[PDB]
């Protein structure tokens, strides 16, 4: 199984400061099958990123994603209260199907 | 592409055995893969299942392969996951989601109901 | 990926988009052929050169033994597209053979076709610079005529076989063996050299053929549709059955290929690159043939319909005339011949490859006991140069017509097309294959790809088909000769050879297997594990 390791667990930002998150992988993943997903708490997870830069329908453009083999990364160009949740990145290159650590925004 | 619901969690006693519904609406449920999705009490995520869009296609984990069943009612539009040797370490709350393009990923994920084993 | 393109582009590109696709289109009128050309390429060509290569990657079991793991009653689709392969081997040779010759024909100070004040011209020969200033004849023309062809009055005159093309034929066919038997391709750092040298060449050409005085006349006739008369049948057949042929599907050349491919790759990109730079390639070299043959009418003082051959002489005419045009012709020709007999060999090897990897699946026994293979391998290349031999001779330009019109393009083509669509479609299923396309590569082929499949392509193939039949009209060589009933029923018998494999094979399968007839039709569609 290919682990996804996140490496900042945990993010208490002020808002209006940029973000940027990192995932890595046991093994090459393709560019075009990482994901990243948000959820926020209490609530169930949704598509955030695809194909590691491509937003999902209602992520605003102040989200973006960047990366290739076996490091990647979800960036943020201003948090506010509204992007206070955990991010997740996933692999679908090949199965076992795996999930990142996850990251929360604590502030 | 509109609406899944989970139905079916609840308590078991450890190594019993329980099986799980999702409801699809809004989208031709036979023509999208559907995947199991697991959320520890911990928050963290693990992928237990993939039934492809004609179930023909079956992935499963290792931690779960010998002891899940998932399937499908492209018929009646509603996923199924069965479980026949629940451990501890299977409590948990689960997510049916669409995985149809695995290039794009899991486009919508279901409510989600927990699951309790003591 | 640069390397993904540059390692496959240039054996997928041969000699059909530089030599079939020029001749065909001029053929047909010009700018008509384009029409139904384009309504193919998008309607079928890309769709099934895509289906195929999926097939061989899904099944992994070559062009032949692919069918069993999705439908055994159709089966013969392989054997058909094995032995289309075989007969395009015989008869496709035969172009490098009279490159080779041209070849040898550009060691000299002057170009024989540049003058003829040579042996073999006829007295009604005239300068073409001096032409404009009856029943002339250009030297190019006469020289491709008599020189090289030495064209015989009929194919009921097959005359004298001519040495010189024999030695040719056994030339490319003793490299093709050495070649083969090695396992010599372009792998080392000379794949960049051989990928990039054509299309320098070609773009010297297409430079050289829009600066003539008369290009614009040649790219008029060759954009401006006729469209008002020129929908017969023929050019329907022509256009449609170009782009079957320069995708090598109906083969199962591709399905081979696919074949020692991993199915875990994002198929669908590489086969729209790959297959809009093949389409790009012969569309382009298309205003280089057609800029020399509308500079040809200029100068001549003729209509661009009567500048040349309207047949596979139509390249060794207009090319040699450009190298004529340009300074120091020799090491134009010198390199322009080199650059056709690299295009067709690598697609040569290509295809003998794959022929052979077919027919050994059916006999490893015997087929693939050591050397037994190197035995079986020159066994099948001195078979294929007797077969050429016949073309060799001076009435050997009608059998090269008949077999480029019957042998491996036309109704054949049309026929494995719509049996692959149709099984794939509609008895295997087009779910099943989605859904297996899901599995490999990760998405399903979306709306384009299952209509192609399931109406568009049978839909072309069909109306092509029945309008052929409906319409028709013999075929001919040039403008003017006309075959007799035994050569066209030799053509038809060259064209059924692969189209009644399938129901052959059907049949058989269906003597083979035991109970009830609906149990072994049953049995017989279920594919196997
Ligand atoms: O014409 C080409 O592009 C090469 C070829 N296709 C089928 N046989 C040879
Ligand atoms: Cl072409």
């Amino acid at each position: 199984e290919n682990v996804l390791t996140q490496s900042p667990a945990i993010m208490s930002t002020s808002p209006g400061e940029k973000v940027t998150m990192t995932c890595r992988a046991s093994s090459s993943v393709g560019s075009s099958y990482l994901h990243w997903y948000q959820q926020k708490s209490g609530a169930s997870p949704k598509l955030w990123i695809y194909s590691t830069s491509n937003l999902a329908s209602g992520v605003p453009a102040r989200f973006s994603g960047s990366g290739s083999g076996t490091s990647y990364s979800l960036t943020i160009s201003s948090v506010e209260a509204e992007d206070a949740a955990t991010y997740y990145c996933q692999q679908f290159s090949g199965y076992p199907l795996t999930f990142g650590s996850g990251t929360k925004l604590e502030m | 592409e509109v609406q899944l619901v989970e139905s079916g969690g609840g308590l078991v006693k450890p190594g019993g055995s329980l099986k799980l519904s999702c409801a699809a609406s809004g989208f031709t449920f036979s023509s999208y893969a559907m995947s199991w999705v697991r959320q520890s009490p911990e928050k963290r995520l693990e992928w237990v299942a993939e039934i492809s869009s004609g179930g023909r296609y079956i992935y499963y984990s290792d931690t779960v392969t010998g002891r899940f069943t998932i399937s499908r009612d492209n018929a009646r539009n509603i996923l199924h996951l069965e479980m026949s040797s629940l451990r501890s370490e299977d409590t948990a709350m689960y997510y049916c989601a669409r995985g149809e393009v695995r290039q794009r990923g899991f486009d919508y994920w279901g409510q989600g109901t927990t699951l309790t084993v003591s | 990926k640069i390397d993904f393109v540059l390692s496959v582009a240039g054996g997928f590109v041969g000699l059909g988009n530089v030599w079939r696709f020029p001749y065909l289109c001029y053929k047909n009128g010009g700018g008509a052929f384009l029409i139904p050309y384009f309504i193919f390429l998008f309607g079928s060509g890309l769709p099934v050169f895509f289906l195929e290569i999926i097939i061989g990657q899904y099944t992994s079991e070559g062009g032949i033994t692919c069918w069993e793991k999705i439908c055994p009653l159709f089966s013969g689709i392989g054997y058909a597209s094995v032995v289309i392969v075989s007969l395009l081997n015989v008869y496709y040779i035969v172009i490098l053979a009279w490159a080779t010759y041209y070849l040898f024909q550009s060691f000299q100070k002057e170009l024989p076709w540049a003058h003829c004040n040579h042996s073999w011209n006829t007295p009604h020969c005239m300068e073409d610079t001096m032409r404009k200033n009856t029943n002339f004849t250009s030297p190019v023309i006469e020289f491709w005529e008599r020189n090289v062809l030495s064209l015989s009055p009929g194919i009921d005159h097959p005359g004298s076989l001519k040495w010189d093309l024999a030695l040719c034929l056994l030339l490319v066919w003793l490299v093709c063996f050495f070649c083969i038997w090695k396992g010599v391709r372009s792998t080392g750092k000379v794949v960049y050299f051989t990928a990039t040298f054509p299309f320098a060449m070609l773009l010297v050409l297409l430079v050289r053929g829009l600066t003539l005085p008369g290009a614009g006349a040649g790219i008029k006739f060759y954009l401006y549709p006729d469209i008002t008369r020129l929908e017969d049948p023929q050019v329907w057949i022509d256009a449609g059955t170009q782009i079957f042929f320069s995708y090598a599907i109906c083969l199962g050349a591709m399905t081979s290929l696919g074949s020692y491919n991993k199915y875990h790759n994002n198929v669908y990109r590489d086969c729209m690159l790959l297959g809009c730079l093949n389409s790009g390639t012969s569309f382009v070299s298309g205003f280089a043939i057609f800029s020399i043959l509308g500079f040809m009418a200029q100068e001549q003082g003729v209509d661009i319909a009567d500048v040349a051959e309207s047949g596979p002489g139509l390249a060794f005419i207009a090319y040699p005339k450009a190298v004529t045009m340009m300074p120091l012709p020799t090491f134009w020709s010198i390199l322009f011949f080199i650059m056709l007999l690299l295009l067709g060999l690598d697609s040569q090897f290509v295809e003998v490859e794959g022929q052979i990897t077919s027919l050994v699946d059916l006999y490893p026994s015997f087929l693939r006991k050591g050397y037994r293979r190197e035995i079986f391998i020159a066994f099948v290349c001195s078979i294929s140069y007797l077969l050429g031999l016949t073309m060799v001779t001076e009435g050997g330009m009608y059998v090269f017509q008949l077999f480029d019109y019957y042998a491996a393009s036309g109704v054949c083509l049309l026929w494995v097309a719509f049996f692959e669509c149709f099984v794939i479609a509609w008895i295997y299923g087009g779910n099943r294959f989605s859904e297996d396309i899901r599995d490999m590569i990760g998405f399903p082929p979306g709306p384009w790809m299952k209509y192609s499949w399931a109406v568009i392509t049978p839909v072309l193939c069909v109306g092509c088909f029945i309008f052929s039949l409906v319409k028709y009209v013999p075929l001919t060589y040039n403008k003017t000769y006309v075959y007799p009933n035994w050569a066209i029923g030799l053509g038809w018998s060259l064209a059924l050879s692969s189209m009644l494999c399938v129901p052959l094979v059907i049949v058989i399968r269906l003597c083979q297997t035991e109970g009830p007839f609906l149990v072994r039709v049953k049995y017989l569609l279920t594919p196997r594990e």
